[PDB]
């Protein structure tokens, strides 16, 4: 009655029989931009069900030695379905998200993933190792698309900050002996009411195995992790021709 | 008083003239409620509806449910028998025929009735007669119903055709087709297409295993026919009998026959060639 | 609170800690024959507790290759206890039934039995294979007694009809990972108010493994299936000497 | 009208000038209640 | 909601997620001695939290061939913490106890311990085998201290009485497939209102494996048993210098 759940939005429904509640980031539900805060004068388009629905991205495989992955929003969907199309045809975009990360194993496996949302996830480089080289991450690393990317130094989140403190951000854990999914509802966060879905990623989703996967040999070894996300209250403005970047 | 120990159906009928409407619904995100999850082991069918699995609009559905009322499904005349009286051959150069009433000889109607275990109804019988090539000639015929126990005619001029008590119909092959109404006649409360039992007591030696499945309550007697005359008629005659169920009630639905029929009186099927209910394909991942 | 259950009738009680509800065939509880429907004029005998109690028949063994079994009612009990005696001494009989099929395994076994009640279960033969022989089933096949019989062609229920549609009849499933029993309450169904318990079998109980039993070698391989049934509202009339058939 | 389908924050601020007080408590021995157990 | 529990007393808290209720010996909660029953005239000291708290004694290891153990009260604590100190400095003592015996295994182990409290547990000797020798148990056997002792003949509880009837005393069972602990609350029982904590043991705690431990080889074989006890309503009187015995 807290372990079972159903998420239905648009023409999509998710079920889970081993949940651990649902997190509402910073205690706020997503909402369309109100007239007091807005600044752009054109009437926006709010497609509703064609874009506020669940999209499932490519699946990753969890190994006894995985470092961890991350995805950027709204990058992941800029080229998927009607949402992506709207993001390309408009200068301005704004929305919230429902993030549902899935991973099930058996009562004989063990491990724990930390699933977190980090607003304005700016990445850094290892500075040529010595620290004398002012290198920067390439587009493919800052905006990995729907495939996401791999962390090279999870301990410092590839950004000089401690993973140990990431729990200060909206999160849940997928502890195999307890649950098989994490759900986080994220409201729009930015210093401006609307923004470009192409140039600015509002937040990043990190999935890091803090307690490594383990199991006796003979047990299923392919333990995937799947990410399903749904935009909420997607709004768009500043219509023109389509732009990919 | 001085001995204390010496002291239903949770579902009923509704009228549904139209298909259910669709109420508009929005997104539902939460724990505890989970309509999409079921337990088919219970024996119940899923209770989930569109609005629980997706976002729906409102739809005022006026589609009628009337044409699927069993009455409209069954009250359509179907062929239940073809009787022939030829003039030359080993068939019936006698000018008369006695037919044991058994309607299970034609598949179309039979499969429809066998959808149910018990059925009770009245019936309209229509008799379409002509020469074997479809031509019509000025021939006078007599059709007679001979209930169980009534003397069966033994010739074109047997006394039985006096038909003083049995009901008979006299019609010309040129008149339109004769037609009559028949009441529900079983001594039971309903006709039964399936009777898992034997008609009598005793040992059921393999010699009389043809008794199995024979329900006397469905044996309605004989239907006799003749050309009306003391002399033989020169015409071969073809009589097709159609039955139209009316005032019907049905009980206990069952799986529909999925193997061709072999015999009127049993469900025997061809074991060397057991047909699959569905057509096949190469892979489960391709159309 | 739907998975646990107790059935007490007569001097017998059944318990189960892994049930999946209870089915009441066609939504009707068994009941004694009312004066409006009755036709036989003699006052019947309604033995009560000596016959409306649970009887457990011979157990069957479920193998990775079992085809399925069936029993006919009231045949199964015509020679058991006081019920059988009453069925033999009387021409007329009538009753309902509570059918409880049992089968437990382990959380590591798998398989699914379909437990169904089919009114007027008339059997057919394979017609000599070619279909030119109008053969019929022998007494031993139509009325197998308390041992029940084996289906030779479950797919067509040895009667030219699709197993795929048997769920249109009162039923439950015993899916090893979910429950360990099936319970069906059956009311008297016939075209006559009372009938012979010897010449006519009102319905048949089918237990067919639709999803075959499986388990890793080393796990218990003897997985029995047991049938326990109880007549309900048994009534008898037309007393005379005892007749076995 | 002829088309039906065309028709927040659960936490807020308090003033806390001082650290929370500690209320006196005694022994609690029983089933059902289990405050020490959590689900991080 | 009967399987979960928390015990908090003093600066100590016990938790369990597989309990089987709690027993209150003879239906009575411990209580301080009332003025009507008391006889000693000096105002007693009732230390409260420094002595009414949980103390965990040495752990024992359960083997496929263990006979069973026992501890005497208040002997077990006469030399532990502030409780022991008070028991030594005073002639008179009185208290109740909360006994919590712990033992967890896996869903693949099996066995059953009977946990019981036997008031005035007087031990006997095997009388030189033949029964002609009137031998007696040595101090170390009658008052084994916090380590407890081992039963040589559990069937007769080393006292000529049947283990089969021990359930007539306050008890619980730790049946591995069901629970992992036993909890018994014991009130002061004696023919006098206060007594010496050194010369008289009010009751004994017996832990006997009636259904032997078993498991397939490969499974964890170290299955310990731990005893944690808490004095309740401890009262002391007749202050003087410390005495150990
Ligand atoms: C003058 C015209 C007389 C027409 C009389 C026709 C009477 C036929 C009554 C219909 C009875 C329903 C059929 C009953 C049972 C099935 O044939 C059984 N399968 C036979 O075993
Ligand atoms: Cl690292
Ligand atoms: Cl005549
Ligand atoms: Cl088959
Ligand atoms: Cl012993
Ligand atoms: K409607
Ligand atoms: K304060
Ligand atoms: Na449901
Ligand atoms: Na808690």
């Amino acid at each position: 009655s807290d372990r079972v759940a159903q998420l239905t939005i648009g023409n999509s429904t998710i079920t889970t029989q081993e949940a651990a509640n649902i997190v509402i980031a910073y205690g706020e539900w997503p909402e369309y931009c109100p007239d007091t805060d807005a600044t752009a004068v054109d009437k926006p388009t709010r497609p509703d069900v064609s874009v506020n629905r669940f999209f499932t991205l490519d699946t990753k495989s969890w190994a006894k030695d995985s470092k961890g992955w991350y995805w950027k929003f709204p990058d992941v969907l800029t080229e998927v379905g009607v949402f992506g199309q709207n993001a390309q045809f408009h200068y301005l975009y704004r929305s919230g998200f429902c993030v549902h990360v899935q991973c099930n194993a058996s009562k004989f496996h063990q491990g724990a993933l930390l699933v977190a949302v980090l607003p304005e996830y700016v990445l850094g480089t290892i500075a040529g190792g010595t620290g004398n080289e002012n290198s920067h991450p390439p587009y493919a690393t800052t905006q990995p698309g729907q495939v996401g990317a791999v962390l090279t130094h999870p301990y410092v989140l590839d950004a000089g900050i401690p993973l140990s403190q990431l729990t200060v951000c909206p999160h849940q854990w997928i502890n195999l002996r307890t649950n098989n999914c994490a759900t986080i509802i994220v409201p729009y966060m930015n210093t401006v009411p609307f923004d470009s879905a192409l140039n600015h990623c509002n937040f990043g989703l990190l999935v890091i195995p803090v307690v490594p996967l383990d199991f006796n040999t003979g047990a299923t070894s392919e333990i995937p992790i799947t990410v399903t996300i749904a935009p909420m209250c997607a709004e768009f403005a500043g219509l023109r021709q389509a732009v990919k970047q | 008083d001085p001995i204390a120990d010496m002291i239903r159906s949770l579902t009923a009928l509704q009228v549904l003239p139209t298909a259910a409407n669709t109420e508009a619904s929005s997104h539902r995100l939460g724990t505890g409620v989970v309509p999409a999850l079921q337990a088919a082991e219970t024996g119940a069918s899923s209770n989930a509806s569109d609005k629980n699995l997706i976002e729906t609009r409102c739809v005022l559905n006026h589609h009628s449910t009337q044409e699927t009322a069993i009455g409209n499904f069954f009250s359509r005349a179907g062929l239940v028998s073809i009787i022939t009286m030829p003039t030359t051959g080993t068939q019936n150069t006698d000018g008369y025929v006695n037919w044991d009433i058994d309607l299970m000889g034609y598949a179309q109607l039979r499969r429809k009735c066998e959808l149910f275990t018990y059925m009770r109804f009245d019936a309209e019988f229509t008799f379409v007669v002509a020469k074997p090539n479809g031509e019509l000639v000025p021939q006078l015929l007599q059709y007679m119903y001979v209930p169980p126990g009534a003397p069966k005619p033994t010739s074109r001029d047997s006394f039985a055709w006096q038909t003083a008590t049995n009901p008979s119909v006299f019609v010309k092959m040129t008149d339109p087709p004769a037609q009559v109404s028949v009441p529900f006649m079983s001594p039971a409360s309903a006709y039964q297409w399936f009777y898992d039992g034997y008609p009598t007591f005793g040992e059921h030696l393999q010699a009389n295993d043809l008794d199995y499945g024979q329900c006397p309550n469905n044996m309605m007697g004989t239907f006799s026919i003749r050309t009306v005359g003391i002399e033989k008629s020169p015409h071969s005659i073809t009589l097709r009998v159609y039955m139209r169920i009316k005032h019907v009630r049905a009980w206990i639905p069952r799986p529909l026959r999925n193997q061709p029929y072999l015999f009127k009186t049993n469900p025997n099927y061809k074991g060397n060639d057991i047909k699959c209910t569905s057509t096949s394909r190469d892979k489960i991942t391709t159309l």
